[PDB]
RNA sequence: CCCCGAGAGGGGGUUUUUUUUUUUUUUUUUU
């Protein structure tokens, strides 16, 4: 029971968007050159994410070294000031966070060509400065951008998106208010394809609605891929112009 | 002393068993000899990794004591010098307490000793001898010594005892007393009366164990 | 609660009670802990506050982590039985103490070795019917005694003093300073504090030498 | 401690899949036969899937609810691994990738989903309540831990019975089972997990840019099949035709329609499993009542 | 607007396997066919909104087959719609001597759902198999399609039984239902059923004058006990079944 | 398979300890 107009009869949402529109998606490449080999600053809505890629480099412990592939590590730092109400405890060892880190690794292990970087380590540090729904999808986009900036080989883009289901209606790119009022589905889409790297459903969804929700997410993720690709060619082109 | 045991029930372990006395049911597994961690390595002998899991909740300091006493029994039983710089993992998962765990850990310890021994036998690890463990209790109004007491008997007990003996020569010669864990109020006369009756029931247990071991293992071997 | 300790029932609540210049003297003892290489007992009683702390030096022992031409030193303060301090505050004093003894300990004589110094704030009674500043000079005294008792080479007997929240440790007959600490206090009182602390430094150094020799 | 897998074994098991063969002789869409055994005490349940052996124990004790939730009781699920299931598992390793995933799947399937009526665990609001605990013990591992645990937890919760409590004022009166019978728990729905394993018969290039999809997906993989897969999918449903949770945490990129097919295939399995659990619970109740009649008669 | 597009000319499909009918209603295959049964409705004189319909046959094994058929309103009102919304809001239709404020539209409650005679109507049916002592051997619930033989009145139904005039299969079934009801009522009384009373007066209205002039009293006929006993039997069996299926959200 | 001498010499292919769990807004039946 929600007293707010999550989806008005006029087809408008609480923030003004319609059913099908992505939130301001502003990417940023090479934000921390003196701190990492690759870096990206993501702004998807009110979400603010710093992503640092450090590597490939020498492992700090020879015990943890693979002679056939690189070691991929991801640590997500959800700051205590990410949400309106400051969290008293840290989230560093939170099971929810360990699953997120694990999830992200399992995603890019099959995309990043770790096999061509044996006896090395790729460390991915993430700092979530502000959170407002769809943080998982934003985490995916931040890593993909930062990895590319580091010149680390990968097969394709991985775009992340979230889709809510309020009653019958499907809502693209939901915020914190919408996620609190309905079940959401987080989708990671490889490139322009229909193949999902990540399918995440944590709340109840009717079996009949799931296929349609996936269809919305994939279409929306393709737009995220285009925006990421666009901003990347723009950054590339300028560098090429100035360097050459 | 109507215990029941099964041998070789687990697939991904070198050896396993399931010992049941009364309501106390413990399943044990043994892997070894295998490659040890650097901090576990012993230059000349075998290293024992002993783990005890409770029937309810997670492992606390209580089970840490069960691991320690179980170590005192299993250590001299195994011919450790046969496996230098090597490891033997021994895990006990207590499935059913068979007693008020908030007050006693008697039956769980004895059942873990018997199960661990059986698992070591199944795994084919060098043992210097055989072993059997029984729980014993005493009642103040009764003045009696009850071997293998029930949970209800423990509630009205004045002392609780764990006795584990080391047997040789076809389970007829008590080589040594591996563990005697006496807790509560008791006198010297009660102690030796306990040890006399305890040795009898222990010897009966070994005989029963020897039967169980042969019944299970012989079909695997060839004539 | 905790699976490694016995902390009792959770519904239990701790017992809370209700209501219905000055000269300083200290006692010194060394080498009473066979477990380690060097140890010291420092007890001080003055006005409405007495302190009994124990120091223990473990080293030089093996270092796994890295090769070293010189030695490596670590200092850890532990809370005692009743009085308690913030872990942050104990870490801060530890860092302050590390800087001091990295100027005194002849590290060159201990390649690829570790000298781990423990200071137990065993009994700190507050009888007044940042208090950590008054304990600092006694820590330095204990660590100096323990290191000397351990046989660890020292450039000079490091001692200290406290005056109005200001703590300063001296060496070389008070000519130079190996550490400066200041909390609260007043303004433009640096010169007065230096003199008062040097007096305590001199007194502590004499008693320390007297302890290392006669005992 | 690693499990060494030869190139020959890797090539063989994968090639067998290309020929519609799996070693145990099952079908790509075939779920293992689930055997459920109840102990003497309520909340004691043993689940067996082929060689996979898991045991769950439900327990409860009087406790005080959180300040935030004065009307709700406490409920926790423990799934600590041990070397008993295999030396591959470190004792107490509760931060490993697979461990945290499994822990999170079960939590989102039972805890978060509200399978258990925590509101009915309250005795006196903001003061005293029941604290239900589900302890899963992994005895023997041959894959399908997530599916085995979800069944073990649910079968246990539905089999468990808590002792009657009468409350006056501050005082709590815990009635023993013999004096009065114990009370069952409140189950809002019955979540069942079905895990799919994915295999790429070709190379990564044909998975990313390949026209025709050829990735193989099997239901409820054994240990050997689990160690050679390229992606995992765990989908949880109930008889009410609703998805409780879906988790494809990375791995081999898979076609969306194929993932939907898996969800529909899993629904047919969870239906058979749920009905199976209910039947074994009825017979267990009939067994305990028949013995109660034979105990009173002779008595 | 949530009402069927057909209107008053809506009709249950002749064949329950017809391609067109199955295409529109894929659940029609689950619909049982009880249009061969002898269904009749016993309601007050001016009753147009018929909810319940009864029938009775004698099985060859000596036992009786009793079927209570209730209007299939669910097939027309669907959750989420404004029709369902208003239906939940009103909760129930109020009954006055003057008017009658319906919970559902006239087109639905007086016709499409109403188990009128001589027409094929969708219904949720509950069929029992019970002995002569009215003891339930088994019970089955099923959505069906029926056709009411005749819509009797309480006075009209009682007279048909009373006369002995008709040997027709329908009347023979009506008598059987009465026999079961007495057995069923008696069991309830033995069990501990209550017998409270509050027979309120009925405001007679003269045909000649709109203003009311006469106040009489409604008399309980044996047909009232006939319907009451089988309505209770239907509600009980359904209650047991829905609670067995949904132990946590059973209405 | 790899680096250094012009011809069966030589040098390399990469092993081991440290620090606990929560988590977002006036009964009954037909009317």
């Amino acid at each position: 029971m929600s007293r707010l107009e999550i989806y008005s009869p006029e087809g408008l949402r609480l923030d003004g968007r319609r059913w099908n529109e992505l939130r301001r998606f502003e990417s940023s490449i090479n934000t921390h050159p003196h701190a990492a080999d690759g870096s990206s600053y993501m702004e998807q809505g009110n979400n603010k994410i710093i992503t640092l890629v450090k590597g490939p480099k020498e492992p700090r412990l020879k015990s943890q070294m693979d002679t056939s592939k690189a070691l991929l590590n991801v640590s997500v730092n959800i700051t205590k000031f990410s949400k309106f109400e400051r969290s008293k405890s840290s989230h560093k060892n939170e099971r929810r966070v360990l699953e997120i880190q694990t999830s992200l690794v399992r995603m890019f292990e099959k995309n990043v060509m770790l096999n061509i970087y044996p006896r090395t380590v790729i460390d991915i540090e993430i700092h979530v400065l502000e959170q407002d729904g769809g943080i998982m999808g934003s985490l995916i986009n931040g890593i993909t951008l930062a990895l590319i900036d580091a010149g680390i080989s990968m097969f394709d883009y991985i775009s992340g998106i979230s889709v809510g289901l309020y009653d019958t209606t499907p809502l693209l790119d939901t915020n914190s208010l919408e996620e609190n009022a309905m079940s959401t589905v987080t989708l990671g889409v490889v490139g322009k394809s229909e193949k999902l790297s990540l399918l995440l459903v944590e709340d109840k969804i009717p079996l009949d609605r799931l296929e349609n929700v996936l269809a919305i997410g994939i279409a929306g993720a393709h737009r995220v891929r285009d925006l990421m690709d666009e901003e990347l060619r723009k950054h590339a082109q300028k560098r090429v112009s100035n360097a050459s | 002393m109507s215990v029941q045991a099964e041998i070789g029930i687990l697939d991904h372990v070198d050896g396993s068993s399931e010992f049941v006395s009364q309501d106390t049911k413990v399943i044990c597994s043994v892997t070894g000899p295998i490659e040890p961690k650097a901090r576990q390595e012993l230059p000349t002998q075998l290293a024992l990794e002993i783990i005890v899991r409770p029937a309810k909740g997670v492992a606390t300091t209580r089970e840490k004591v069960l691991e320690d006493k179980l170590r005192a029994v299993l250590t001299p039983l195994i011919t450790r010098h046969c496996y230098p710089r090597q490891l033997c993992q021994i895990t006990c998962q207590i499935l059913e307490s068979g007693e008020d765990e908030a007050e006693f850990s008697l039956r769980e310890l004895s059942c873990c000793i018997n199960a661990a021994f059986l698992a070591l036998v199944d795994a084919g690890i060098a043992l210097n001898s055989m072993c059997a463990s029984i729980p014993i209790a005493i009642i103040k109004d009764t003045s009696d010594i009850i071997v293998d007491p029930t949970a209800e008997q423990l509630k009205i007990s004045l002392s609780v005892h764990t006795l584990a003996l080391e047997f040789v020569n076809g389970g007829k010669v008590v080589k040594n007393v591996l563990l005697l864990d006496s807790n509560g109020d008791f006198n010297e006369d009660q102690l030796f009366s306990l040890l006399e009756l305890g040795e009898q029931k222990c010897q009966e247990l070994v005989t029963n164990i020897r039967r169980i071991i042969q019944d299970n293992i012989s079909p695997r071997l060839v004539v | 609660q905790d699976r490694r300790r016995l902390l009792g029932p959770a519904a239990a609540k701790p017992m809370a009670f209700s209501n219905t210049e000055s000269e300083q003297e200290l006692s010194l003892h060394t080498g009473f802990i066979e477990n380690c290489n060097g140890s010291a007992l420092v007890e001080a009683r003055s006005l409405g506050h007495q302190t009994s702390l124990i120091s223990a030096v473990y080293g030089p022992r093996s270092i796994r982590g890295s090769f070293t031409s010189q030695g490596t030193i670590s200092i850890q303060l532990k809370n005692g039985l009743l009085e308690k301090y913030n872990t942050n505050e104990l870490k801060e004093v530890s860092s302050f103490l590390m800087g001091i003894f990295n100027s005194v300990v002849n590290l060159s004589r201990y390649p690829k070795s570790g000298i781990d110094i423990f200071v137990y704030l065993t009994y700190d009674k507050d009888l007044t019917n940042s208090q950590i500043s008054s304990l600092i000079p006694h820590c330095i005294t204990s660590i100096t005694l323990a290191l000397a008792d351990a046989g660890i080479e020292l450039v000079d007997m490091a001692g200290a003093g406290e005056a109005n929240g200001t703590v300063v440790s001296f060496i070389k007959n008070g000519e130079e300073i190996v550490g400066f600490w200041k909390d609260d206090g007043d303004d433009e009182d640096l010169l007065e504090c230096l003199d008062r602390c040097k007096e305590q430094y001199n007194r502590y150094r004499d008693l320390m030498i007297s302890c290392l020799m006669n005992q | 401690k690693d499990i060494e897998i030869s190139a020959s074994e890797s090539k063989f098991i994968l090639e067998a899949l290309r020929q519609n063969y799996r070693l145990d002789g099952r079908s790509f869409d075939q779920f293992r036969d689930v055997e459920i055994t109840f102990g003497k005490e309520f909340g004691d349940v043993s689940v067996k899937m082929g060689n996979t052996k898991v045991h769950c124990r439900i327990s409860c004790q009087i406790a005080q609810p959180y300040e935030d939730r004065p009307f709700e009781g406490l409920f926790v699920i423990s799934t600590e691994i041990s070397p008993m299931a295999g030396s591959q598992f470190e004792n107490g390793n509760i931060t490993g990738e697979d461990e945290v995933l499994c822990s999170r799947i079960i939590e989102k399937s039972v805890r978060r989903s509200g399978a258990l009526d925590v509101e009915g665990l309250c005795i006196v609001a903001g003061s005293k309540c029941w604290a239900v605990r589900a302890d899963v013990h992994f005895l023997d591992c041959d894959g399908g831990f997530i599916d085995a645990s979800c069944i073990a937890v649910m079968a246990g919760l539905m089999h468990f019975k808590k002792p009657d409590i009468t409350v006056h004022g501050e005082q709590i009166i815990v009635h023993p089972v013999n004096e009065r019978e114990p009370v069952p728990l409140g189950i809002l729905h019955i979540p069942i997990c079905v895990t799919f394993s994915f295999f790429n018969p070709q190379d990564t290039e044909e998975n990313i840019k390949g026209e025709t999809n050829s990735e193989i997906s099997i239901i409820d993989a054994t240990l050997k099949e689990e160690l050679l897969r390229d992606g995992v999918l765990t989908v949880t449903l109930n008889k009410n035709r609703e998805v409780v949770q879906v988790s494809k945490a990375g791995g081999l990129p898979m076609d969306a329609l194929t993932l939907m097919k898996c969800c529909h295939e899993a629904y047919s399995i969870i239906e058979k499993i749920t009905d199976q659990i209910l039947q074994l619970l009825k017979e267990d109740s009939e067994k305990r009542n028949k013995y109660a009649a034979m105990l009173t008669s002779e008595n | 607007e949530c009402l069927p597009a057909e209107g008053h000319d809506w009709k249950a499909p002749t064949k329950l396997d017809d391609p067109e009918a199955v295409s529109k209603d894929p659940l029609l295959t689950k619909r049982k066919d009880l249009r061969d049964k002898l269904i009749c409705s016993i309601d007050p004189p001016g009753c147009v909104d018929i909810n319940d319909a009864l029938h009775a046959k004698k099985l060859p094994n000596g036992n009786w087959e009793v079927g209570v058929h209730i209007a299939d309103v669910t097939h027309f009102v669907k959750p989420g719609t404004a029709l369902d919304a208003e239906g939940a809001a009103r909760g129930t239709s109020v009954y006055l001597v003057d008017k009658r404020i319906d919970m559902l539209p006239m087109l639905l409650g007086t016709d499409l759902c109403s188990l009128k005679p001589y027409v094929d109507r969708f219904a949720f049916s509950v069929i029992w198999e019970l002995d002569d002592s009215a003891n339930i051997v088994n019970v089955n619930f099923m959505k069906s399609v029926i056709r009411s033989r005749e819509a009797f009145s309480y006075e009209q139904a009682q007279l048909r039984i009373d006369d002995k005039t008709q040997n027709d299969e329908l009347t023979m079934g009506m008598r059987a239902l009465l026999k079961l009801s007495v057995k069923l009522k008696q069991k309830r009384l033995e069990a501990g059923a209550l017998n409270l009373a509050s027979p309120e007066v009925k405001v007679h209205m003269d045909s000649e004058t709109s203003d009311p002039n006469e106040v009489e009293i409604k008399k309980l006929l044996a047909t009232n006990s006939l319907v009451e006993e089988f309505m209770l039997l239907a509600n009980i069996s359904v209650a047991r079944k829905i609670y067995d299926a949904f132990p946590q959200t059973a209405m």
